[PDB]
């Protein structure tokens, strides 16, 4: 028994069913046989011990679920999801990695399988902290998102949560995987949105650590704050305020 | 909310081609699922073909098939109507419509659409 919560109930139907809306709604992925995919997604994890997944076992997945982005309108964002994809909702032009196929079809999702035997689990999944950080989740979130974050150009944004004791934090995602894989010759800058929830928060020394790794990395830094969060929405929706 | 704006309506012999265009002001234009609508004197409106935000759907009056074809640019806020092989029974005034959609809509809720942002129209008269 693992520590985790066991697959989400139809998460074949689920992933299925989610590559057919997205897939519906973008005529450039109209050609994506979602079959396929999902035998290929399934295929990554099945028969295999939860805990002994690596990039390689996503590569067919990667294949078929490729997209070309265009990459100067790419939304990061740390520990503020609501409202990133509320931006994105409304500024349709801009994709967070949720705004992908690949991104959307896993969102919210767990799943894992076991070494003796075809079957999905649903009893239970390995845990990142408590059972292994190779696992099925984990390993498909950090082959995602390096990906993506490697597609980026020009102007690259991350969306940052301004009420949180470290604004920008080192151990997760973005602080670990997207912010060393953004590209040097694609990408001329990263732009911080800091989203408060009050004082100019661009030289909280987060934001100053975060500077420091993208300048070290040859890419520049720029911060701007969001004072209010919902003018910002309203603005974006209708620009003629 | 969006403001609509038809165009390019005309006096055409039956057989040739008209293109209608359609701007959008005030909300974005990319978050809207764009309809064409026709009236013929002295008759009830009806639909003619719709394109969702993304041109992933569309949908087309049955009359209108294999001549008419619906396109939209969303970084030009404009809609399209490209009408071939026009006919004296398309003569009519043309109005365009949105409707509010989400990026992630289900296909089957663009068969009932009310549409609630309408233009002022274009007056197409085909001859013979």
């Amino acid at each position: 028994t693992w520590s985790g919560p066991g697959t989400t109930k139809r998460f074949p139907e689920t992933v299925l069913a989610r590559c057919v809306k997205y897939t519906e709604i973008h005529p450039e992925m109209r050609h994506v046989d979602c079959q396929s995919v999902w035998d290929a997604f399934k295929g990554a994890f099945i028969s295999k011990h939860p805990c002994d997944i690596t990039e390689e076992d996503y590569q067919p997945l990667m294949k078929l679920g490729t997209q070309t982005v265009p990459c100067n309108k790419i939304l990061l964002w740390s520990r503020i999801k609501d409202l990133a994809h509320q931006f994105t909702q409304v500024q349709r032009d801009m994709f967070t990695l949720e705004d992908t196929l690949l991104g959307y079809l896993a969102d919210d999702l767990t799943w894992c399988g076991e070494f003796d035997t075809s079957k999905i689990n649903y009893q239970s999944c390995p845990d990142w902290r408590k059972d292994c950080s190779n696992n099925p989740v984990s390993v498909f979130w950090k082959t995602v998102s390096r990906r993506f974050a490697e597609a980026a150009c020009d102007v690259v944004h991350v969306m940052l949560d301004g009420s949180r004791s470290k604004i920008f934090d080192k151990d997760s995602t973005f602080g670990s995987v997207e912010v060393h894989n953004l590209q040097p010759e694609k990408v001329q800058t990263l732009e911080a949105w800091v989203i408060h929830g009050s004082r100019d928060l661009c030289q909280d020394p987060t934001i100053k650590e975060l500077e420091s790794i993208i300048s070290k990395r040859n890419i520049q830094f720029s911060c701007k704050n969001i004072y209010r969060p919902d003018k910002f929405l309203q603005c974006v929706k209708n620009p003629e305020c | 909310d969006v403001q609509l704006q038809e165009s390019g309506g005309g006096l055409v012999q039956a057989g040739h081609s008209l293109r209608l265009s359609c701007v959008g002001s005030g909300s974005r234009f990319d978050n809207y699922a764009m309809g064409w609508f026709r009236q013929a004197p002295g008759k009830e409106r009806e639909f003619v073909a719709a394109i969702s935000w993304s041109s992933g759907t569309t949908r087309y009056l049955d009359t209108v098939k294999g001549r008419f074809t619906i396109s939209r640019d969303n970084a030009k806020s404009t809609v399209y109507l490209q009408m071939n092989s026009l006919k004296p029974e398309d003569t009519a005034v043309y109005y365009c419509a949105a409707r509010y959609q989400p990026r992630y809509y289900d296909s089957g809720d663009m068969d009932g659409y009310e549409y609630d942002n309408w233009g002022q129209g274009t007056q197409v008269t085909v001859s013979s």
